[PDB]
């Protein structure tokens, strides 16, 4: 069964690339300030110390793992202004210059559906009565969204060329041959079916935009780890209210009503308490942080093998046969648009290995023996197109009557 | 109802309970240091960043010797700004861009630039390059060249062993007896 | 080094008991006592144990992803060629030379890098014959002087035969057909 | 000076108080013990590591 007809479709993936950057301060979050709490942490060890170089290791990593994935552009290119080319609109995939957050229409939907500590945001920077703070990320959310820009406006210039290496002027359409021909058929099918291709691309554009206006789902990658590390800080933050066995949860009850001697024992206890929770969720946090870089290594690998290139693999950037792949900015993670090929509509016939023509048996240099109840003639295995079986395209050697399957026919 | 409490267990609110005015408390400040170096080679002054504060109280501890810790040479010297990451001082803001030498955070980055002194600027990511686009041309290399790009990654490690009572006990007879009540936990 | 280093310097950890030496409790307090505070030091001396070998653990594993990863790319392209962009390397691979370390591995990846790029004028099809004539690899150029087809991983002309053309289609119906004479 | 440490605060050599013959103190002995077996199906025989 060989398809004749076919249809592009562009099938979206997420991942995270990226843990939110924490930091904390024992020596607040452990005392609240109280110098005689302050006095008797020391005298248990300099823990703090490789608390907070546990900490900022941790964080520091989170931004290699951004520059790993999106920086893998070495000049920024500029929008351009035709964006129908050759009828393929890219309005959707690049970012508007009209409005003032210059991001696609795309990822103003990847950042809706997706979106106890410290932080400073615009500048109203308030802190927060616990130790516990936020860091904000090196590389900002508009440079990531000017590395996303620069693999876009860059694929719909240069194209194949743009990830293989100096970018090189070329049209569309062009890029369409060179990429369509790459996954094993004959590129007279774009020219021919142009306006079915461009529709059908167009397609699933806006069936990846409805889809991202209405869903419910499909972003749980992402705010999973959105999630977790909420949960760890929640978590943190409430066994602070605990006594952890000892007579209180503040440390300004225990030096009131006891004499400062026995005081010192429920605040040893009181202490221990609060190191334990902080010392096991700096592990979680170090567990969690190694999970996530082997999400960023395919997310590096998947965006310099797909986007920049074109992928062979099985299943890779989507299913189907990929030609194309438009990257998208997203928090803490990427956002894949993969345009992948489906061959369609099979239709049965007869095969045969081999032809019998003058006493010699003859095989296909590729393809396989078309008989439509006509005439024999070869086809290639993804699209019905027929070929007059000559000996320029059939390879000749041996002899009739030995292979399994060799039919008496004329080569020409 | 006399005060108010946050999301955690902390009361961030209080009445007047004179005049009955209502009244926030902040945590007056603190957070961590980082040091923005050139290098002990390069240079021998170097940069502070007072994180996630607000320069306005920073400046004022300054002045004011309300900081812990305090050294005794040290001055603002003119040069204090409130990014998002904090109150770097020590460095002198540059309206233009460059490639990141030093991350500080936000996208800002700094350096030891020629007046040498430490200056702040904003992160480039590139040049402001074009592609232009043909409906009718196809550039096409003609000469060429090879390269040889050396890469590393470590593929074992310093294995270790620790034997427990040369650690825990360093051979005492009465650390041994206690560990027995631990059991075979080593 | 910084792993063995906390594991050495939390031995002179009081951890809140007398001292940090057992001998000095042995020595000082009645049995009673001084059973209690070794105790407290027996412990706090466990979890620095256990602490650093959970640390192992995991940077253990890190090291054995990227042994697994090496022993790949060491097979993928030292023992082969890759095809994988940017995988050993920067460009167009070609080999790749395996270089003994301390404590790792060190590559040398020998790859193509294309230069001197040249505008020439491109159009798909020929129509020789009322046939839209296809390449059958590479793309039609016209560089000033001739038609004829090169590839676009270098430029080498090649002159336009039935033997590197073929057709699929009559003419008017491919967008932008070359008006040419061809063999 | 009385006495030395090693690089973390271990005291590895000691000035003689009698005859201020300075002297190293090694730890005394220890280590780990591994057996070797060719396997109870073949041998009663081991070596020791
Ligand atoms: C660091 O801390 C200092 C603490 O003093 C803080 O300075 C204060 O910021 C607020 C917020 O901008 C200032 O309040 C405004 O001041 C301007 C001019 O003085 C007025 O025009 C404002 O009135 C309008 O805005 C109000 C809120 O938007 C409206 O409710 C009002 O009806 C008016 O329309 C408002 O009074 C305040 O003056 C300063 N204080 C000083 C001494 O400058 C600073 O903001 C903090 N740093 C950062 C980066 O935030
Ligand atoms: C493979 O399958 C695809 C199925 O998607 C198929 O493509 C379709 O072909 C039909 C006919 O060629 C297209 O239908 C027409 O498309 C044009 C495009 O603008 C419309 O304007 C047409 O509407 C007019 O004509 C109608 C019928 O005369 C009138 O009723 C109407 O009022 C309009 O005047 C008409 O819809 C169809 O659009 C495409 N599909 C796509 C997605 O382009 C293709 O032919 C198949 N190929 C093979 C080799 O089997
Ligand atoms: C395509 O690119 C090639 C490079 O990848 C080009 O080959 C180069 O061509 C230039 C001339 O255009 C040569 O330059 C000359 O080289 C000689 C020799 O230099 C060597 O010896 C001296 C003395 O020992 C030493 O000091 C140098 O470092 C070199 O080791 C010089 O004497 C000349 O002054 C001049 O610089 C290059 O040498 C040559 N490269 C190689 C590897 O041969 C090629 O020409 C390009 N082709 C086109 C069509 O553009
Ligand atoms: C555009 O490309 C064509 C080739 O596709 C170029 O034509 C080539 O011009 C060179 C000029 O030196 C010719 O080389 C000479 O040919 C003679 C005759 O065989 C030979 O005796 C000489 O030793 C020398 O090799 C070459 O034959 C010719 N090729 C063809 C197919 O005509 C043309 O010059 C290019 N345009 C520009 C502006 O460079
Ligand atoms: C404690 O101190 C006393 C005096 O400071 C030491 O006694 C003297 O030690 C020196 C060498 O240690 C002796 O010199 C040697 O004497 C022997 C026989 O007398 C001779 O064979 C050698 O060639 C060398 O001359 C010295 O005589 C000796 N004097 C006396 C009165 O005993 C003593 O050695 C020190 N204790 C220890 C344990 O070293
Ligand atoms: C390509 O898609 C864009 C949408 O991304 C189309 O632009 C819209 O056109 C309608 C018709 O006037 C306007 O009402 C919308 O406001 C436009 N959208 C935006 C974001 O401005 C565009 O028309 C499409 N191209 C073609 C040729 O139809
Ligand atoms: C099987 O395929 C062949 C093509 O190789 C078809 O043969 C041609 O059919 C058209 C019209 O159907 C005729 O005008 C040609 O003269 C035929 N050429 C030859 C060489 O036979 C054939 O029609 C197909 N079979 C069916 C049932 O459609
Ligand atoms: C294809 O044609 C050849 C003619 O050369 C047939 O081969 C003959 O087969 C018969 C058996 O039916 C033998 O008795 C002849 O000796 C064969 N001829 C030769 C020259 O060897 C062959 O049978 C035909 N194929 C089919 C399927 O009928
Ligand atoms: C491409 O060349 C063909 C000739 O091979 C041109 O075809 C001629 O078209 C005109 C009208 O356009 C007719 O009057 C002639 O009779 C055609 N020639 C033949 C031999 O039939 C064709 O017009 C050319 N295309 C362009 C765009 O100029
Ligand atoms: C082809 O034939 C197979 C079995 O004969 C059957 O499964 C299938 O429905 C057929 N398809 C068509 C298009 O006739
Ligand atoms: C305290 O007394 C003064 C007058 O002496 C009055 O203004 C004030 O409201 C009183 N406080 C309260 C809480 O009622
Ligand atoms: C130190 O700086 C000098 C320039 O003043 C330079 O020549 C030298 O190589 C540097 N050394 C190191 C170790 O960086
Ligand atoms: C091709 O581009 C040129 C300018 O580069 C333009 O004038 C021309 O209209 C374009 N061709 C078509 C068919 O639009
Ligand atoms: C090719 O043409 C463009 C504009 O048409 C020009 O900017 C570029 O420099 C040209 N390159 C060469 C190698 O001629
Ligand atoms: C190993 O043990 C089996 C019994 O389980 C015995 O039959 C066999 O002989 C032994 N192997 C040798 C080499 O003796």
């Amino acid at each position: 069964a060989i398809p004749t007809n076919f249809s592009i479709s562009i099938t979206t993936e997420v991942m995270p690339v990226s843990m939110a950057k924490t930091s904390v301060d024992c020596n607040m979050y452990i005392c609240g300030d109280s110098t005689e709490c302050a006095n008797l942490l020391l005298q248990y060890g300099s823990f703090c110390t490789q608390l907070n170089r546990a900490l900022s290791g941790i964080a520091a990593e989170q931004d290699r793992n951004t520059r790993e994935v999106f920086a893998q552009v070495k000049q920024m290119y500029k929008t351009p202004t035709l964006k129908y080319f050759g009828g393929f609109n890219f309005s959707q995939i690049l970012p508007d210059p009209l409005k003032p957050t210059k991001r696609s229409f795309i990822e103003d939907l990847l950042f809706n559906k997706v979106t106890q500590y410290g932080e400073c945001l615009g500048l109203i920077c308030a802190q927060k009565f616990n130790g516990l703070t936020v860091l904000p990320p090196l590389l900002t959310d508009d440079m990531i969204a000017a590395y996303t820009a620069a693999l876009v406006s860059g694929t719909a210039t240069a194209g194949w060329t743009f990830g293989a290496g100096a970018a090189l002027q070329i049209p569309f359409a062009m890029q369409m041959a060179y990429r369509f021909n790459g996954i094993g058929v004959t590129q007279n099918v774009l020219y021919e079916n142009q306006k079915q291709i461009a529709n059908q691309f167009n397609k699933a554009i806006s069936q990846i935009q409805e889809s991202l206006t209405t869903t419910s789902t499909a972003l749980g990658k992402l705010q999973d780890v959105v999630n977790q590390n909420a949960q760890a800080l929640n978590t943190l933050v409430k066994q602070l209210s605990s006594n952890f066995g000892a007579i209180s949860s503040v440390l300004n009850d225990i030096l009131s009503r006891l004499d400062p001697p026995e005081a010192e024992v429920q605040i040893d206890r009181l202490i221990t308490g609060r190191l334990q929770s902080l010392q096991t969720y700096v592990t979680q946090q170090l567990i969690r942080a190694a999970e996530i870089r082997a999400s960023a290594n395919l997310a590096a690998t998947k965006m310099s093998e797909c986007v920049l290139g074109q992928s062979k693999r099985v299943d890779f950037c989507g299913k189907g046969y990929h030609l194309m792949s438009f990257p998208q900015a997203a928090p803490h993670g990427v956002v894949f648009l993969h345009v992948t090929y489906v061959p369609s509509q099979e239709r049965n016939f007869t095969t045969a290995p081999a032809i019998c023509h003058e006493g010699k048996a003859y095989f296909p240099r590729e393809g396989v023996f078309v008989f439509n109840g006509t005439s024999w003639f070869i086809t290639q295995r993804n699209f019905f197109s027929p070929q007059i079986i000559t000996t320029d395209n059939t390879f000749v050697s041996g002899n009739c009557d030995v292979v399994i399957g060799i039919i008496n026919n004329t080569v020409y | 109802q006399q005060f108010g409490r946050d999301v955690s267990d902390f009361t961030d609110s209080v009445r007047d309970p004179k005049t009955s005015e209502i009244l926030d408390i902040s945590p007056c400040a603190f957070g961590g240091v980082s040091v923005i170096t050139p290098g002990t080679n390069a240079s021998s002054e170097v940069a502070v960043l007072y994180q996630d504060v607000n320069c306005t109280d920073v400046s004022t501890a300054i002045h004011a010797d309300q900081l812990t810790p305090a050294w005794r040479i040290y001055s603002t010297g003119n040069n204090v700004f409130q990014t998002q990451a904090g109150c770097l001082i020590g460095a002198e803001h540059v309206d233009t861009s460059y490639e990141c030498d030093i991350p500080i955070g936000a996208g800002i980055c700094a350096s030891y630039h020629t007046v040498k002194s430490i200056v702040a600027y904003t992160m480039s990511l590139g040049a402001d390059s074009s592609i232009a686009y043909s409906n009718n041309t196809i550039a096409i290399p003609t000469n060429f060249s090879i390269s040889i790009t050396t890469e590393v990654m470590p593929v074992s490690m310093a294995k270790t062993s620790v034997d427990c009572n040369m650690y825990i006990c360093g051979d005492s007879t009465e650390c041994a007896n206690l560990l027995l009540q631990y059991g075979s936990f080593c």
